[PDB]
Parts: C-alpha cells; sequence; structure tokens
C-alpha cells in the first residue's frame, strides 16, 4: 500500500501541476483578444452608421 | 522667458540690497555687477529683452536659478539668524564657501536653516507653557552661536542645540 | 479669414486654397497669444489646419490670419548638436536659434536614398547577448519589444551609453570608416527618465554630437509627433551629408501612436482594429522607410526604436505591423528580469533579418550566424524541455531534454549576464558560446557546417 | 453673448458665437448652470452641460465667465472641503445643509468672510516685478501661514500701488501691476485654469522620500517624493486605509486628497476622521485637516468635478510646490476619472476608441503623471517642492487589458499592490514581497544613505530573506516539510518576525503611525544580525528550536521593539538596538554551547 | 484643363472635368505626379495621388491621360529596375543621384536612350500577323531568347515591311502592319493597360511541375506551373531564401519579382545576390539578372506603385506567359497591398468593412489571384506558357483569423503554413500536414513519380508521422511519457530528425540552398526505412534508446548530408546516401541480434 501510495502521488502531482499550469492562459488570453476584437467590430458599424 | 529674466534680475537686485543696505560686500557685489548695473540706471523692460535676446546677458535657466540659489540661500541664513548680526568677512566667507560648493540644494546648510526656521516659525506662535521659553532660550543662544561661528562650522554645540530644539519641538502638552 | 469651427486639436478656418499644402499659417487672436500649426487640408473657401501651440482657447470670431509663405520643414544644420530643444524645434534653454541650412520634408523622405547594396558591415554596441543573438548592419532598423513593467528605458540608456565606445576599437576592425552619432528623441517620458538619458548621453561623451528633442504628455500630440520626423531628418541629413553611421533612438511608439489615434477619431478617417487609426501603414511607413544604406557608400541611418505594449497583448497593429515592417526584434520577458537576470533580452522568439549577410570579413566570425541559431534552436528547444521539465517532471522526460535543460539554464544565467558598464565584443561571445554548446554530441548538433563543428565544438 | 438654437438631451446648442472660445466656460439660459464650449461647427457651438437642463428653452442668452475654466487658488483652502470645479461645500453644508451642490451654482470657489493678515515683502516701488517671485504672505493655517503670495503667471511690469500690512479681504485688492497702461487688479487669490500646468524655473530628479512613517514600506520599496506610483484598487482592499494611515500618520506640511469617483462613505470617513486624530508633527487646532486640502467628489455628482478634479489637485500640487512646501497627492480613482470622461465623450458625440474609453485618456493620463514631480520655485526665488503622485487604478468594465491600468501601469516605474487578504490580516500595504515594486530604490538609497543610512547594506538582505522564505514555503509544501534544512527555518523564523515586526501594523499605539529612518535602519540590522548569528550558530552545532529558546528575549525583544517610544538615543534612535547587537554577539556563544 | 479646388492630404480635388473616369489615371500639377481619378463628385472629380503632396500649390492645371495606368512592354525589361507605377528607377540614380524618385520625376516608362539587338522571327512579308505572335526576338537570357517581339493585342492584318537583323532603338520604327489601309506604325515599345488583363486564346489546367527550391515545401506539398500559393506567417516564414531559391533554382524561363511593402534592404541584397549566383544551365555573365525582373518599391513610398505593383507584375507575367516561357511571380506582400487599399478606402471617405478593411479586397484579391495561372499562348503560334503566383501574407490583427489572411487563403488553391513553435527553433518553414494542403499534388507526382520517384508513399507517410508527432507530443507534454507505447516513442524520434533535417531549410552555404527531388527522396526514403527498421527491430526484441544510440553516426550521417553541393554520384545523388541504406541495413541486423 505504501509502494501504491508512493507511486500515485507522483502521477498525482504531475497531473494536477501540468493540467492547473496548462489550463488558464490560453482561454484567458484567446477571451481578451476576442472580446477587444468584438468591441472593436461593434464600435467600427456604429461609427460608419453615425457618420 | 523675459519675465523670468527681468523679475530675476530685479529680484536679485532687490534681494542683494535687502540682504545688505551698507553694500559693504565687494566680493559678492562684484561678482553681480552685470545684473545690478541694469537696476543702478535706467533700464526697461524692452531694453533687458532686446538685449538678452541677442545674447548679450545671462539668459540661462540653470545658471540663473543656481546662481540665485547662493544669494537665496545667503539671504535666508542672514534672514534666519535675527535678531543677532554676522560680520561682513563671514558673510563673504560663507557665501564663498557656498558658492565654490558643488550642491547647493541637498547641503545641510538649508537643512539647518529649515531646523532653525522651523523653531523660529514655532517660537513665533509658541502657546503658554515653559518649551516655548526653554526653546526660545536655546534657540536665542543657537541663534547667537550660529550667527558667531558661521553655518560652514559643525560645532558640536549648534547640533546639542539643534538637536534639544527639535526634540523639544517634537514634544507634546503632556 | 476667420475660425469656422474646432474640434479638439484641428481648427477648421475659412481661409481660401490660394496657399499650398503643408504651408504654416498663425492664428491671431485678441488673449494675447498665438499659435502656429500646417494645413492638414485644403478646400475651396475653407481649411482645416492642425497647430502645435495651444490647445484650448480659439475664438471663432475673433481669431486673424496670417500667411507665411514657408512650407512645414524642420531647418536641419550642424550647428544643432550640442543643445537642448523640444520636440516641436524649439530651445527650452533659451539659447540661439536653430540656425538650419537645409529643407527637409517631414512627410516623407525629400531625396529617397535607397542604397542597392545590403549592408555587410556589422556595427558593435557593447552587448553580447544583443549583438550574438541578433546581427546588426549599418542601417538595419531593430526595435525593443517591451510590455507594460518592463525597463525598456535602462536597456536604451544602456545601449546609448555602451554606444560610442566600440567605435574607437570598431574602426580598426574594419566595422566602421565614419563618426558614430546619436538621435534623441523623447515623446511621453517622465523628466527623470530624460535627464537619466542625459546623465547617460553626458558621461558616453555624444552631448555635443547629438541633438535632443523633449517632448512631454503636457503639450499638443501634433507637436510631438513632429519630433520624430524631425529626428529622422536630422540623423538623415548629417547621415547623408556628412558620410556618418548615426544611431536614432525614438521612444515611445505608443505614445506617437496616440497622438495618431487621438487625431484619428476627430477627422473623417474610419479607424482600424484595436481601436487604432487605419493609416497607421502610412504614419509608420514614413519612419521605417529612412533606413539603410545612404548615396556615397560611406553613411547609414540605422533605428533602434523603443515600443512599450499598451494593453500588454500579442494582438496590437503596432506590434503586428512593426514587427512586420522592421527587419528584426528585440523580445523582453518579465521572467527573465523578475528572476534577476541583466538585461532582460529573450531569445525565444528573438530572431534577425540577417543573420548569413551582416557579418564580414575583420570585424566578426563566419560561424556566429551558425552558432547563433545553434544557440537559439538550442535555447528554443531548452525552454520547451524545460516546460516540460517544469510540468511533467525530469524523470518522465527523456535524456535528450535533460542536455537541453541543462544548457538553457547555463546559457540562462550565463549569456544573458551581464553588468550595466562592462563592454563584449562579438568575438568572445562566440568562444563563450562554444564551451556553454559543448553538452551535446555532435550528432545532436546540426545547425552549422560540419568543418566549423568539428573544428569547434 | 450667444443665442439659445436647441437643446436636445444633457448637451446643448448655441449659435451666435462672435468670438466665444473652446476652454471658457459659461452659464446657459437663466439658471446658471454649469457648463463649457467643448467644440464648434459654423455659428452653432457644441456646450456640454453637466447639470439638470431642466426649464431651458430655446431663445435664452449665454453668458461667458470672462475667463476659462479654472480653480482660485488664495488662502483658506485648508480646512475645507470642495468639489473639482471648485465648489463650496461649506457653503453648501451652511446655506442648504447637504453635501451635495444643487443645481445652477454660482458662488466662488473660496470663502470671503474669513479674512486674513497681509504682510508686506521684500519687494519696493522702484524696482521691476515678475511672476514667481514672493510678493507677500497670508495666514492660512488655524496656527501658522503657509501660503505664500506670490505673483501669478503671465504678469509682468512694475509696482505702481503697493498695499500696506494689515488685514484684507479676497475680494479687496492689496496690490496692483503697471505695465502697458491699466493692465489688471490683484488681489489675495488668483485664478489659474485647470488644463494648464503652472511654470516653474526648472525640473530636478527627485531624490527625497516620502515623510510617511512606514517601516517596511520605507524599508523594502521606498517610494520618494516626486516619483509617479500607481496601485491596483479593487473597492475594499486598503486602498483607504493607505490614504487615511498617510494623511494622519503623514509629516508632511501640505496634504491634497482627490477624490474622482468615489462612493461618498471613504470622504465622509476622511473627512470626519481628520478633525478627531492628532499628527505627528505637533500640530495644534486641527493639524490633520489644517495641513491638508479635501477634495472629494462622488459618483453621483457632475462629470465636470470628477474630469477636474485632478487638474484642480495637480493645479493646487503645482501652486503648492511653487510656494515652497511639499505636498502628497492622493488621488483614488482613475477608473472614475477615465469613465467620466468616455461618459462626456459618449454623451457629446465624439469618435470613441479600444475599450470604449477617449483617445485623449492616454495624453491626459500621461500628462497628469508627467505634470507631478520635484521641481524648483519659478522666477528668481528658487525652492525646494516636491509632489508625489499617488494614483489608485481600479477596474472598469470588468476587464484587466485596458489601456487605462496597462498604460498607468506602463508609464509609471513604482507600484504598491493591495490584496483582499492583507487588509483583512491587519497588513498596511498588503504587499510583502512580490506585490510591490521600484526602480528609484537607488537615488532613495543614496540620499538616505547620504544623510546617515546603513540600508543600503540590508536592503538586499531585507527582501532576499522573504525571498528564501517565500521560495522555501513551496518547497516545504510540495516537497516534503522535512525537506528544509535548520537555515531556512532560521530565515522563514527570521522573515516572519521582521514581516510582523514591519510589515504588521495597524496603528496600535503612537509610534505605530511616524517612524523614523533611524529605527527602520537599526530594526534591518539587528534581524540581518540576528539572523546571521543564528545561522552561524546553527552552522557551528544546535538546534532550531534550541537556537529559538536559546535566543528567547533578544529575539522577543525585537518583535516588541516597536511598542517602545522612538526617543530611545537621541530623539529618534532607538537605543535598544545598539544594546541589542552586543546583548546578541554575547548571547550567539551561549546559543552555540 | 482643369484646376485644383482643394487638396487635403494625398486626395487632391480638381473641378471642371469632362474627361475623368473611375480607373485612369492622369497628372496632375506643373511637377507631372502620379495620381489617378478615383471618383468624380459633381462637376468635380476627387483624384487620389499616391505622391508626396509636400510642395504641390493650389490652382495648377491638371490634364487627364485618357487611358488607365499601363506599363511598357518590350526589349530592356531584364536587367533593369523599375517601379510599379512604370518609372524607370535607374534613371534616378544618373539623374537625380538617389535610389527611389522622392519627387517631380518625370521619366519614360521604357527606355528609349540604349540599343537592342532586333531579329526576325517565323514571319515574313506577305504573311498573316495576329496578336501575340512572334513577330520578333531579342537575345536576353542564357542560351535562348527573353524578350520576345509580340504584336499588340486586338489587332491583325499583313506585315507590310519587316526589318532586318540589326542594332535599332526603341523610338526607331522597324514594323508596319497594312490591314484596311494604313493601321498604325509599329516600334519596339509597345503599350496596354494594366488595369484590364492580357487576352489569350483558351484556358488550360495547370500540369507541368515546378521547383521550388526547398525540401519540406516540395516534399509535403509542390506546387505546379500556374497555381496559386499563400504563405502566412508573423514577421515572414524566410522569404528571401525562398524568394532567390525560386529564381536560381527554378526551372522557369523568366523570373519576376515584384516588392508592393519591401523596406528595400531585401530587395536590394536580393538584386545584388542575383549577379554573384552562376547559373547552372550553361548560362552567360549575370545570368540571374538577364532572366530576372525587379519591382523594388518602399514603405514610405507611393501608393500607385504599390497597388499597381502586383498588376504591372501581373500584366508583365501575362505578357511573358503570352510568348511561351514559363514566368514564376514572387510576391511579398499581400498585406501591404491591402493596408495601403484600407488607407485609400479611409482616406477616400468610403464605407469600411469587418476587421478594418474594404471591401475591395475580396474582389481584388480574387482577380489578382485569377489574372495568373496556365493557359495557352495567344497567337498564331499557339504556345505553352504558365504564371505561377506566390504571394506570402502576414498577420494584420495579430491573429490567423482576419479577412487579409483569410481571403488570400481562401481563393488560393495551395497552401503553405507557417508554425510559431516550428519557426521558434530555427526552422523556416514548418508544416506538414495542419497548415500546408495541395491539390495537383497526385497529378504533380505522377511524373516525379515516373522518372524516378519514392516521394508517393514516403510523403503520406511523413504527413501521417509529421501530424502524429504533434498528437503524441500534445499527451507526452500534458500527461508525460507513461501513457505512451515504444512505436508513439519511435515515430516521435523519427518524426523529431524528419522535422528538424526536413523544417530547416535556411542554409549555411551555397550546397544548402538547392534541394533536389532525389536528394528529399533519398533522405525521406533513408528516413522512412530507419524507422520502419526501427519498429521492426522493436518487434524482433530490442530497446528504443538502444536503436537511436546504436544508430547514432548512421542517422546523423543522413541528417548531416546537406551541407554539399550535388556533384557526385550519377548526377545528382552522392554515394554517401547510397551507401547510408547499405549501412542502415547492417546496422538492422545487428541491432536485433
Amino acid at each position: 500500500a505504501f509502494i501504491i501510495l508512493d507511486e500515485v502521488i507522483k502521477v498525482t502531482n504531475r497531473r494536477v501541476n501540468a493540467i492547473e499550469h496548462v489550463i488558464i492562459p490560453r482561454t484567458e488570453n484567446t477571451i481578451a483578444y476576442i472580446n477587444s476584437e468584438l468591441d472593436e467590430l461593434d464600435r467600427e458599424e456604429f461609427y460608419r452608421l453615425k457618420k | 522667458y523675459h519675465s523670468q529674466v527681468v523679475g530675476k534680475i530685479g529680484y536679485i537686485a532687490r534681494c542683494m540690497q535687502t540682504i545688505d543696505p551698507e553694500n559693504n560686500l565687494k566680493k559678492i557685489r562684484e561678482d553681480y555687477q552685470d545684473v545690478l548695473i541694469w537696476a543702478e540706471k535706467n533700464y526697461r523692460f524692452e531694453e533687458i529683452l532686446e538685449a538678452s535676446k541677442s545674447g548679450k546677458c545671462p539668459n540661462d535657466l540653470d545658471a540663473l536659478s543656481r546662481r540665485s540659489l547662493i544669494l537665496l540661500e545667503l539671504l535666508r541664513l542672514v534672514s534666519s539668524i535675527s535678531p543677532f548680526k554676522m560680520k561682513l568677512d563671514l558673510i563673504e566667507s560663507q557665501y564663498e564657501k557656498m558658492k565654490q560648493h558643488v550642491n547647493l540644494w541637498k547641503s545641510d546648510y538649508h537643512v539647518k536653516l529649515n531646523q532653525l526656521n522651523q523653531l523660529t516659525d514655532y517660537l513665533k506662535n509658541a502657546a503658554p507653557t515653559p518649551k516655548n521659553n526653554f526653546l526660545r532660550a536655546m534657540t536665542s543662544v543657537l541663534q547667537m552661536q550660529i550667527a558667531q561661528y558661521g553655518i560652514t562650522e559643525d560645532n558640536e554645540g549648534i547640533n546639542q542645540l539643534f538637536k534639544l530644539g527639535l526634540h523639544l519641538l517634537a514634544m507634546a502638552n503632556e | 479669414n476667420t475660425v469656422s469651427g474646432v474640434n479638439g486639436p484641428l481648427v477648421i478656418l475659412e481661409k481660401v486654397k490660394f496657399p499650398r499644402y503643408n504651408e504654416i499659417v498663425n492664428l491671431t487672436l485678441p488673449d494675447g497669444t498665438v499659435r502656429q500649426g500646417q494645413v492638414l487640408e485644403i478646400r475651396g473657401d475653407r481649411a482645416i489646419v492642425q497647430v502645435f501651440e495651444g490647445t484650448s482657447g480659439i475664438d471663432v470670431k475673433k481669431t486673424t490670419v496670417e500667411f507665411t509663405g514657408e512650407s512645414l520643414r524642420i531647418p536641419v544644420s550642424e550647428d544643432m548638436l550640442g543643445r537642448i530643444f523640444d520636440g516641436s524645434g524649439r530651445p527650452i534653454d533659451n539659447g540661439p536659434k536653430v540656425f538650419a541650412e537645409d529643407y527637409l520634408d517631414i512627410n516623407g523622405s525629400p531625396i529617397n536614398p535607397y542604397a542597392r547594396i545590403y549592408p555587410e558591415e556589422m556595427i558593435s554596441t557593447g552587448v553580447s547577448a544583443i549583438d550574438t543573438m541578433n546581427s546588426i548592419a549599418r542601417g538595419q532598423k531593430i526595435p525593443i519589444f517591451s510590455a507594460s513593467g518592463l525597463p525598456h528605458n535602462e536597456i536604451a540608456a544602456q545601449i546609448c551609453r555602451q554606444a560610442g565606445l566600440v567605435r574607437p576599437t570598431k574602426d580598426v576592425h574594419d566595422g566602421h570608416e565614419e563618426n558614430f552619432s546619436i538621435v534623441f528623441a523623447a515623446m511621453g517620458v517622465n523628466l527623470e527618465t530624460a535627464r537619466f538619458f542625459k546623465q547617460d548621453f553626458e558621461e558616453n561623451g555624444s552631448l555635443e554630437r547629438t541633438s535632443l528633442f523633449l517632448n512631454l504628455a503636457n503639450d499638443p500630440t501634433i507637436e510631438r509627433i513632429i519630433t520624430p520626423r524631425l529626428a529622422l531628418t536630422t540623423a538623415e541629413y548629417l547621415a547623408y551629408q556628412t558620410e556618418r553611421h548615426v544611431l536614432t533612438i525614438l521612444t515611445d511608439m505608443s505614445s506617437y501612436a496616440d497622438a495618431l489615434r487621438e487625431v484619428s477619431a476627430a477627422r473623417e478617417e474610419v479607424p482600424g482594429r484595436r481601436g487604432y487609426p487605419g493609416y497607421m501603414y502610412t504614419d509608420l511607413s514614413t519612419i521605417y522607410e529612412r533606413a539603410g544604406r545612404v548615396e556615397g557608400r560611406n553613411g547609414s541611418i540605422t533605428q533602434i526604436p523603443i515600443l512599450t505594449m499598451p494593453n500588454d497583448d500579442i494582438t496590437h497593429p503596432i506590434p503586428d505591423l512593426t514587427g512586420y515592417i522592421t527587419e528584426g526584434q528585440i523580445f523582453v520577458d518579465r521572467q527573465l528580469h523578475n528572476k534577476g537576470i541583466y538585461p532582460p533580452i529573450n531569445v525565444l522568439p528573438s530572431l534577425s533579418r540577417l543573420m548569413k549577410s551582416a557579418i564580414g570579413e575583420g570585424m566578426t566570425r563566419k560561424d556566429h550566424g551558425d552558432v547563433s541559431n545553434q544557440l537559439y534552436a538550442k535555447y528554443a528547444i531548452g525552454k520547451d524541455a524545460a516546460a516540460m521539465k517544469a510540468v511533467v517532471g525530469e524523470e518522465a522526460l527523456s535524456i535528450e531534454d535533460k542536455l537541453s535543460l541543462e544548457f538553457l539554464e547555463k546559457f540562462e544565467k550565463t549569456f544573458i549576464t551581464q553588468g550595466a558598464y562592462e563592454d563584449r565584443t562579438v568575438f568572445e561571445s562566440l568562444d563563450q558560446a562554444w564551451s556553454l554548446l559543448r553538452i551535446y554530441p555532435k550528432e545532436m548538433l546540426n545547425r552549422i557546417s560540419p568543418k566549423i563543428l568539428d573544428e569547434f565544438y | 453673448y450667444g443665442a439659445i438654437y436647441s437643446v436636445s438631451g444633457p448637451v446643448v446648442i448655441a449659435e451666435n458665437m462672435i468670438g466665444c472660445a473652446m476652454y471658457e466656460l459659461v452659464k446657459v439660459g437663466h439658471d446658471n448652470l454649469v457648463g463649457e464650449v467643448i467644440r464648434i461647427d459654423g455659428d452653432k457651438a457644441t456646450i456640454q452641460v453637466y447639470e439638470e437642463t431642466a426649464g431651458l428653452t430655446v431663445g435664452d442668452p449665454v453668458l461667458r465667465t470672462g475667463k476659462p475654466l479654472s480653480v482660485e487658488l488664495g488662502p483658506g483652502l485648508m480646512e475645507t472641503i470642495y468639489d473639482g470645479i471648485q465648489r463650496p461645500l461649506k457653503a453648501i453644508k451652511e446655506e442648504s445643509q447637504s453635501i451635495y451642490i444643487p443645481r445652477g451654482i454660482d458662488t466662488p470657489a473660496l470663502d470671503r468672510t474669513i479674512k486674513w493678515q497681509f504682510t508686506p515683502g521684500k519687494f519696493q516701488v522702484g524696482d521691476h516685478i515678475s511672476g514667481g517671485d514672493i510678493y507677500g504672505s497670508v495666514f492660512e493655517n488655524s496656527l501658522i501661514s503657509s501660503h505664500k503670495i506670490l505673483l501669478p503667471p503671465r504678469s509682468r511690469g512694475t509696482i505702481t500701488w503697493i498695499a500696506p500690512a494689515g488685514e484684507y479681504t479676497l475680494d479687496e485688492k492689496i496690490l496692483e501691476v503697471e505695465f502697458d497702461g491699466k493692465k489688471s487688479d490683484f488681489t489675495l487669490y488668483h485664478t489659474w485654469p485647470v488644463r494648464v500646468p503652472r511654470p516653474v524655473t526648472e525640473k530636478l530628479s527627485a531624490d527625497y522620500p516620502l515623510l510617511t512613517g512606514q517601516r517596511v514600506l520605507d524599508a523594502l520599496f521606498p517610494c520618494v517624493q516626486g516619483g509617479t506610483t500607481c496601485i491596483p484598487g479593487a473597492f475594499g482592499c486598503g486602498k483607504t486605509v493607505i490614504s487615511q494611515s498617510l494623511s494622519k500618520y503623514s509629516n508632511s506640511d501640505a496634504i491634497i486628497y482627490v477624490g474622482c469617483g468615489e462612493r461618498g462613505n471613504e470622504m465622509a470617513e476622511v473627512l470626519m476622521e481628520f478633525p478627531e486624530l492628532y499628527t505627528e508633527m505637533s500640530g495644534t487646532k486641527e493639524p490633520i485637516m489644517k495641513r491638508t486640502t479635501l477634495v472629494a467628489n462622488t459618483s453621483n455628482m457632475p462629470v465636470a468635478a470628477r474630469e477636474a478634479s485632478i487638474y484642480t489637485g495637480i493645479t493646487l500640487a503645482e501652486y503648492f510646490r511653487d510656494q515652497g512646501k511639499n505636498v502628497s497627492m492622493i488621488a483614488d480613482s482613475s477608473s472614475r476619472w477615465a469613465e467620466a470622461l468616455r461618459e462626456i465623450s459618449g454623451r457629446l458625440g465624439e469618435m470613441p476608441a479600444d475599450q470604449g474609453f477617449p483617445a485623449y485618456l492616454g495624453a491626459k493620463l500621461a500628462s497628469f503623471y508627467e505634470r507631478a514631480g520635484k521641481a524648483v520655485a519659478l522666477g528668481s526665488p528658487d525652492r525646494t517642492g516636491s509632489v508625489s503622485i499617488v494614483a489608485a487604478v481600479s477596474p472598469a468594465g470588468g476587464d484587466f487589458s485596458d489601456p487605462v491600468t496597462t498604460a498607468t501601469l506602463g508609464i509609471t516605474q513604482v507600484f504598491w499592490g493591495l490584496d483582499k487578504k492583507l487588509a483583512q490580516r491587519k497588513h498596511f500595504p498588503s504587499i510583502n514581497t512580490s506585490v510591490s515594486y521600484s526602480k528609484y530604490t537607488n537615488v532613495l538609497n543614496k540620499f538616505y544613505d547620504s544623510n546617515y543610512p546603513e540600508f543600503p547594506v540590508l536592503r538586499d538582505r531585507m527582501k532576499e530573506i522573504l525571498s528564501n522564505a517565500e521560495e522555501l514555503e513551496q518547497v516545504v509544501q510540495l516537497v516534503g516539510k522535512s525537506a528544509l534544512s535548520d537555515s531556512d527555518k532560521i530565515t522563514l523564523d527570521v522573515a516572519t518576525l521582521i514581516k510582523e515586526d514591519f510589515l504588521q501594523q495597524n496603528g496600535y499605539s503612537t509610534y505605530d503611525a511616524f517612524c523614523p529612518i533611524w529605527k527602520t535602519f537599526d530594526m534591518m540590522r539587528a534581524f540581518i544580525s540576528y539572523h546571521d548569528e543564528a545561522q552561524k550558530a546553527v552552522a557551528n552545532g544546535a538546534n532550531w528550536s534550541k537556537l529559538a529558546d536559546s535566543t528567547g528575549d533578544v529575539k522577543h525583544a525585537v518583535s516588541s521593539s516597536k511598542f517602545f517610544e522612538p526617543s530611545r538615543g537621541e530623539k529618534e534612535v532607538h537605543g535598544e538596538f545598539e544594546k541589542l547587537l552586543s546583548t546578541m554577539q554575547e548571547r550567539f556563544a551561549e546559543s552555540t554551547d
């Protein structure tokens, strides 16, 4: 049981560190540029219609 | 542009005349003859602006502020030493020593003059406590020793009197 | 005539279109202030001019018009070196006049000295990380890409202070054949940073051979935008007229782009992506066009501008258009500066345009491009192996990733580790990189020739 | 002057412009509403109305004020609360009995019932005058005078009328200037526009530190007086605690508080908390309220006061820096001013920008941070002054990639973060080793080391113990609790006592607000000598608990050294650290054996 | 002549126009500035001038040319540098003493100061002539004619006068055509509009192979003569080595390089590098400069030469393809042309589109790619010609979802992407099956497989292993090397060497710039044979590290056989690649036992 838990903990810490290290930044960095592009695309059609 | 040069020349002549009314400072007044020449005769703003526009007089803001800082520090040091008086040779040696220093804004002379001015300003509107009387006597002895020994000498009595006046000024009513 | 209207920094006047385009106009108001500007638009019985003095306080039926008769041009002369001036072309010390002798237009180059030969003369600056990883040439425009919270002014002041001392030893190496000159252009910078750059310029000895333009955020954007065209026109006029290598540093690009974005919303021009103006390629193309060799085979115009991100994103049009329009880029990492590395020059996305045609014979070696490409590929594979070793672990990784992981750790604190006043030649960077590069076998090293790789590992 | 052509929404359109500039403020109609001409299209001018336009019809006259939109600078600014538009809050509290200004206010920006004594300067008749010279002095404080009577900008000539000493009002004139005939009348107060900065003789590099009283703030990353500092706000993370603790615990002669987009509770708490607490400079008769200036605008007031609050605070800080005193400008926040400028830009009909903000927000934010700083006084009299711009940066629009926080963070060279857990932990500020940074620590260590510092050696050693303990906490959590050595427990134990003694401050006594540089310099040397003696004692053979129990009152006295008075050695040096160094050197031999 | 009513920026308004149009070019002012009438408003026509407006007074005369802007087609195109507006850049170096003309440069489009060798073709006196027929030739190539004299389109008749062999000038007429009377005199130079496509008899499908000079590009997905290729990538993807390799190692009779938004240093380096390179087909002195045509532009150059650079280069490529020679068009880049069209749309005041680009970028981009291609040459001879258009693109908005990259990539039939992960490793270009696609690879593999090919299985196996290498690297990077088998580790080991040797195509010498099909087929066959031998040795009993470390210099010699020019073996297949199969087959037998 000690040899099983010592083998399982190294996989669990590497999986949690890999997923927690790889999770947030691509979705946040893509979502910020998508929100800015949606804001500029929403602003240009109002600027042309106002012009 | 021209208003800072004309106001700096007239303020330098008025500060030099207000600093010494006897006109016994030939060493300090010898270097300021080019600025006192325009104030000792008929000279309008158009003549000073026209002469300063062609580079016929001082027009640098850094050189005018640095040259005016020595007269402002000498007038503030001579004015903060009241009611005591200083000698003309000691004021000329203090102005010559302050003029030959590279730092005239970060030195301990302006901090000591501001420290004596804080004790004089605190003593000019002090309450009816004994700390204003003891701080007034210690500020009078520190002003007499500072006017007698000059600001260029770092005596232990002026530092102990300034430390005792600064420690007495930081006290409270309890 | 009189001012018909005013919207922001541009005022619409009722003047006739008899004057030519770019002519200077003087507005006389009864409040006791005179403002000078250039006509941005001309029409029949109407005109729009952008003034460089004053922002608000323009009367409608109380303003007057005056015909100067001269186009908007910065007078460049040989007497401008050795004095502090503003962005509009006025001295702040209240000293002498500009005394310009030649006329240079700010909108586009007036000579067009496009060199037909590529530069192969390596210009050194005193940095083993910058000159080693990116090959520099006479007139190669290489900008520095930074972000919010990064010391780009310290790297620009270190490049300006280090640029000027290697020219005497590099003059005998056949790397330079003319004098060195600096171009100081500041827009939207603090007074402490301008005094810090003036202390580095006075310490380096380039104060009497360079012109300084002081532009702050309290003046108009039209007067601040004219400073880079006047600095590039003075650097190109001095480099083309005097046959000397001049390095122009213009910071920041975001402050100059903010005036173009602020002078694009009030006009009839449609804005671009990310809230920026749609004509940024024309404004950036004028600054980017003045770069390369000059006529005569003895002068060049080198540009090293510092560009800071306005939002801290890699999807902006200023960094994408400026990085694609330039012939290279210098990447800055927040982890390298926060870790304690100085200078924080990133080598992962850093790449130069000329790597096999910018180094010659007499001042640089032939294996510097292969050692820089092998150090860049080993730095990228060592960065991916360091990320995989940080994520998964060194025990799960293979034995090939351990050599790149140790090579990235040794080269991260060995190659990019330098002082603030120490210089390093390009010849010592190959011998220093050859010792750190000998951590893998000869089969794994495939970014160089077999003769240079077998002669030196 | 002009005639009302049409009124649609909150903006008013007036035609018949025959010389009305786009920077002068005027009142439209007969209600005397606040407004200014933003733009002009032909004969019709566009003016933005920041007040209620109810009761306005077409065909009403527009009377100009006769000058640009600015604030009045004179005696009586201290011990008073006003808005950004220069509105009398005490006059509205006396007449209307409220804290909000009503619609159609046309009173002056300064009180005329409080008279001051005017004294003549060194200037006499016959000598020429100019802008910048000290023409006199007037009392503005409750006990002493700090408002120096100087010449205003854009004026020069000869003193044709010299007023004598005595008591006078702000409306009555005391000085007259003669230049090209009748130039204008001079009084105690003067007018200056908020869109133009105060000119000076020359600017200098700031190397003086801000006297605040923070031991961890002055020890870790000391923010000098005259530099740009940015702090990220969270609306309850500790932004008002740093301003309230910095206003009371600060020993500066001048203080300027700028409230642009606050909720109203923080302005009332900071306004009511000022006269109840005393200062550390020995002030009397409201020393905290007399030496500070209150400019508080709520989030329900007009946008003219919120947008002109930073220009009025920068103009008052520029006049206070030109007078010769040091003033600290604390603003909160820039997001309310950017949202107020974006509301006026969107309501006026101008072209928008990226993130919904205007295009002039970057130039106004760069000019606002570039306007402050340490400089010399204008004219011939050169005086020492400093202006510290400490503006908070809250989130706007629910994003973190906007150019407001990114432009203010990239433009500034000093940062001080605030955490919600740090404010609940009684930490002020809530940044230990990774939430704050400064680039001017080299000049501040050169000046503070220039006076009598020993902080230059222990400056990197103070942050190195916190970075070593913070780096060792992740290795202790992930690697294991038994993986650390004996030196890491002594370094983390020294960093816990140094962080608890220095960073742990909530104003428990009178010695936790004002802190001298000598006690903070000797406090880092005592912890550095205790950490070096603990590491050297543990390296010669010893236990961690045997070494801490061997120290005992030597390490326990350093944590309780802040409770003692600061006047231990002369008036500012702690005498317990000098004998505690020899006591720790004598205890180091007993700790090893 | 018209009168200039207003001039604001790059657009000028001229009234009293009765001959203006929508695409016709005219000259405004006395300096003869390059411009064209884009639109008209009432009696006045708006003309957008790409030249600098600094120095043009209002009220000058404007004379319309009466036709669109085009270029001259005749002898003198090769060995000369010009702009996109049909202007001589070589005359500016002699007269103006500058590379590019800044302003006021009125020079002829065709050189009329040099004489050329005029020789008669396959026509004689009395024979019928038509538009596009070979009426003459000029010796301007290595071993064949380059500038073939052809008749103008939409014309016919009989050759009445035929000039003999000898030297003649461009202004002198040596040809006379009689068709329904005296039609007109014929000379060497001819006129053709750039806004209209070149005429042809009929279009045909592209079925000829083209050498791009890249091992990964030709091995992954090779293009044909007449196809369209798009190359995305931030900061380029190696357009210098790919542009020089397409002109030097290309098997086309003519090469046309057009720079619409180049800085000028890369065009000068590629222009100066062409005279040092020798032709491999038995050429002469200056072989690469005689068969190469360069159109150089600047970053601050005129918009008429930048937007008209692709039209003049496509018209010159169609004119060279109409004679019967294969022409290759290398354009870099379309993002500067799309930004120049967006700047003209924003400056002209037209309605914008999504992503900040104009709506004419789709029709102009589809017409630019549709204007090139393979087809039958127009004329009585019926010769075969081809025009390969290769235009790279860059991200203007910072992402790969913009209308510029998606519009040019959607209309194109061949694609060659660039990966940032593979580009960071000093490998350009890097795409196997994720950013690269081609439909003509099936018909293109018939001829290369018809000679001696093995690429038909090694391309699908290398694309499958390269596509599976990213999926194995994603799970190996996310989870680790514990959830994968030995076959995925051997496939990733072969994909690492195949991606390292195939992706790296920059070249450090003269022998590392050309890439034949036999060397790439031998290297891919050796890598596929080593990958199959590793799987067979692993299936027969072995380790992965013992297989790769057991191979060692056997794979290192195959990876190192790219730094030498092919001059050994039969014609291009050296013995080092032939002995690598016997060495790998001998090592595969010892690796099993």
